[PDB]
């Protein structure tokens, strides 16, 4: 009854560049500039993510290939820090950051596939909310019906995304060949160029969720990671000098979607190509997101922390049905929020927070476990550099910004309460237990799912 | 902790949650297909953008 091994090296490449490649990269080049003043910063600070982006993700195969359990960051921090820890960095990942992250990337989905039948005015606030809505249901039921239809579904648009990259940087080609840096430096701001630039790499650390499902992961999982970062570092420093050929620093900081102003400038009467394959480029991330999430829950069912309903398994397709259907429910929830892209923000802080304590733990396991198998094992000084760097913008950040930082306290705080009464003090009046068992074998009934198995 | 494969289909194979389970997988579809009815509504209703 438990999920087959499906993925080959060609669909977890298809996982992370089409999941990485995303949105950033047309819904965030402003996002820097306004932050870094000039382009010769900004277009380093593109170049910057993305080293630190390598040698995190480097980091990533080594601790990937160690334990080698699916649940990612997750089941590595439990392997290292235990239960209350683990369970909290679930527990901000069920209520915020992949249900967030998938509402942001379908709002980008929706606005710029629609925005052909309106240029140069706003698009309709509602049908940008139900097409971000329809996105990720037809999404969930795909995901639900077949792992090779989800797969060769990523593929299609990775493909497509990389294609419509092509097109960009190929015209910021041709134009420079048909034919300097006024900068606000601040440690205090430049940071928040840093931050505006890693959303656009997020996804690095999202093929360690499926490493219990790679055909191979010994070899396929360290590989899929050091093929797919370097051409996503490349692709994005090289957009970027697209843009910056096109378009002036007032226009880029001032204009609504950099992509489309590109569009206009270079394609004219045949500009509604480029907002299409923005869409088409989101629309492949919410997949890999809806992929890999259900994929976390699932893993932390198992182990203990979710309750069991989440761990099960529809046994005529091997796809988590109602790991996927929480997924996606938790994530239209986020069609109840206005400002939605200030959640950027509180994604940004808790995400590389999370992979400091995951690399802090990387080094700590090596030194406290010395015999368990290394399979790859790269350097000690790469996980140093990286907890250094990423401590240091944790620590710059939360400075500069102490009242919105301490809000964001109170969101990872508020798994104790949870934690305790489901995991651990277990308050359990015998007739609570009658009702949570029939509230599953309900669920099971429905979705005909039955338990993980050996 | 709920039913194994063993238990599940000798209970949830029942006629009744055949057709149930028919009717919510129907329900839903028909959902999505009409969520796409109303947002290509609202695309058509909304006022069309000022020449340029
Ligand atoms: C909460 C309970 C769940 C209610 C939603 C309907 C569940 C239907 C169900 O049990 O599916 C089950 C599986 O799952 C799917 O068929 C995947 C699609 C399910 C819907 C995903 C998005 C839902 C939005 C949030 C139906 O199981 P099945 O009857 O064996 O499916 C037969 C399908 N063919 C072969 C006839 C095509
Ligand atoms: C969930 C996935 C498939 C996306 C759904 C997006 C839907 C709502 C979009 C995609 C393409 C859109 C259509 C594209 C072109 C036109 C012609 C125009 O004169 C009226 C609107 C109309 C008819 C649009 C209606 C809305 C539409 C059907
Ligand atoms: C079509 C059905 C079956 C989908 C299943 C989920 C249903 C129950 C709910 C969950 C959350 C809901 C969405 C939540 C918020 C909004 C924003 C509002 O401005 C338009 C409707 C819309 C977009 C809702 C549509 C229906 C919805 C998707
Ligand atoms: N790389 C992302 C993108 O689409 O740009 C940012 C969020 C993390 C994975 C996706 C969603």
């Amino acid at each position: 009854v438990t999920l087959q091994r499906n993925i080959t090296l060609l669909n977890g490449v298809a996982i992370i560049v089409g999941t990485i490649i995303g949105s950033g990269i047309f819904v965030t080049p402003t996002g820097v500039l306004k932050e870094a003043g000039s382009p010769g910063l900004a277009l380093v600070v593109w170049a910057a993510c993305g080293v630190f982006s390598i040698v995190g993700a480097l980091c990533y195969a080594e601790l990937g290939t160690t334990i080698s359990k699916s649940g990612g960051d997750y089941a590595y921090m439990l392997e290292v820090y235990g239960s209350l820890p683990a369970f909290l960095k679930l527990w901000i990942e069920l209520l915020i950051i992949r249900p967030s992250s998938q509402y942001i990337v379908a709002l980008v989905f929706a606005t710029y596939l629609l925005k052909p039948l309106f240029p140069t005015c706003p698009v309709p606030e509602e049908a940008a909310k139900l097409v971000a809505c329809l996105c990720v249901l037809l999404l969930t039921a795909v995901n639900c019906y077949s792992v090779k239809a989800a797969t060769r579904v990523q593929d299609a648009f990775a493909a497509a995304k990389l294609l419509a990259l092509a097109l960009i940087i190929l015209l910021g080609f041709v134009q420079i060949g048909k034919g300097f840096e006024g900068t606000k430096l601040d440690v205090g701001n430049i940071v928040l160029a840093l931050y505006s630039g890693l959303f656009a790499y997020g996804g690095w650390n999202y093929l360690n969720f499926v490493t219990e499902e790679m055909i191979n992961p010994y070899r396929n999982l360290p590989l899929a990671i050091i093929i797919s970062l370097p051409i996503v570092t490349l692709v994005y420093v090289l957009t970027n000098l697209a843009y910056f050929t096109t378009l002036s620093t007032e226009q880029m900081l001032s204009s609504e979607a950099v992509a489309v102003d590109f569009g206009n400038y270079h394609l004219g009467v045949m500009s509604w190509i480029i907002p299409v394959f923005v869409g088409l480029s989101c629309f492949g991330s919410v997949n890999g997101s809806l992929f890999t999430s259900s994929r976390l829950f699932f893993v932390g069912s198992r182990e203990g922390h979710l309750p069991s309903i989440l761990s099960m398994i529809h046994p005529q397709l091997l796809t988590p049905v109602p790991s996927l259907v929480f997924t996606c429910v938790m994530t239209l929830l986020y069609a109840f929020s206005k400002d939605i892209f200030s959640v950027i923000n509180f994604f940004s802080f808790f995400n590389w927070l999370c992979v400091a304590l995951a690399i802090i733990g990387m080094i700590w396991l090596r030194h406290r476990k010395p015999e368990l198998e290394r399979p790859i094992k790269v350097n000690l000084a790469l996980p140093v550099f990286f907890i250094l760097a990423c401590l240091f913008l944790i620590a710059v950040s939360f400075w500069k910004t102490p009242v919105e930082c301490g809000i964001g306290f109170t969101i990872i705080l508020s798994g104790l309460p949870v934690y305790f009464f489901g995991v651990w003090w277990k308050n359990k009046p015998k007739w609570l237990l009658q009702g949570i068992f029939s509230t599953t074998v309900l669920c099971q009934k429905l979705m005909q799912v039955v338990p993980q198995e050996t | 902790t709920g039913l194994s494969k063993e238990e599940l289909l000798k209970v949830a194979g029942s006629p009744g949650w055949v057709r149930t389970r028919w009717a919510l997988l129907l329900l839903f579809w028909l959902g999505w297909l009409g969520m796409l009815a109303g947002a290509v509504v609202i695309i058509v209703r909304a006022p069309r953008c000022r020449e340029l």
